[PDB]
């Protein structure tokens, strides 16, 4: 989280995939890691 | 896998990268190796 509003879910939840993710599958027992919250980073083009 | 005329950089960060955060989630592992060539090719060995 960001308590000063400064990180929106956006950014959180894909610096959580690009730093965290694989960081923690690498630990022994894990099975699942599974990310909750907005979506994944991607190319909008909104025409008009 | 195959990445056609991908550099072995590209296909290391986005292909690898990603196959090997799944398998890390298989039972029995005792390492894991990736080898991305300019022929396109990535072979990753999971040796249990
Ligand atoms: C923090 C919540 C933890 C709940 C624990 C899970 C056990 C509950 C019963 C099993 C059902 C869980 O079912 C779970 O649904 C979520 C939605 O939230 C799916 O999640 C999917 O959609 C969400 C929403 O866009 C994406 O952020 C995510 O990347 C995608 O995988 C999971 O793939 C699935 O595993």
């Amino acid at each position: 989280f960001s308590p000063n509003g400064k990180y929106d879910s956006l950014y959180m939840r894909n610096y959580a995939t690009l730093k965290v993710k694989d960081e923690l599958a690498r630990l022994p027992g894990v099975g699942q890691i599974q990310i909750f919250g907005s979506g994944e980073y991607a190319m909008r083009v909104w025409l008009d | 896998a195959e990445y056609p005329g991908a550099n072995p950089k590209v296909i290391a960060e986005t292909v690898a990268t990603p196959l090997e955060e799944a398998i890390n989630g298989v039972e029995n592992m005792m390492y894991m190796k990736s080898v991305a060539g300019s022929d396109g090719v990535l072979v990753t060995t999971v040796t249990f």
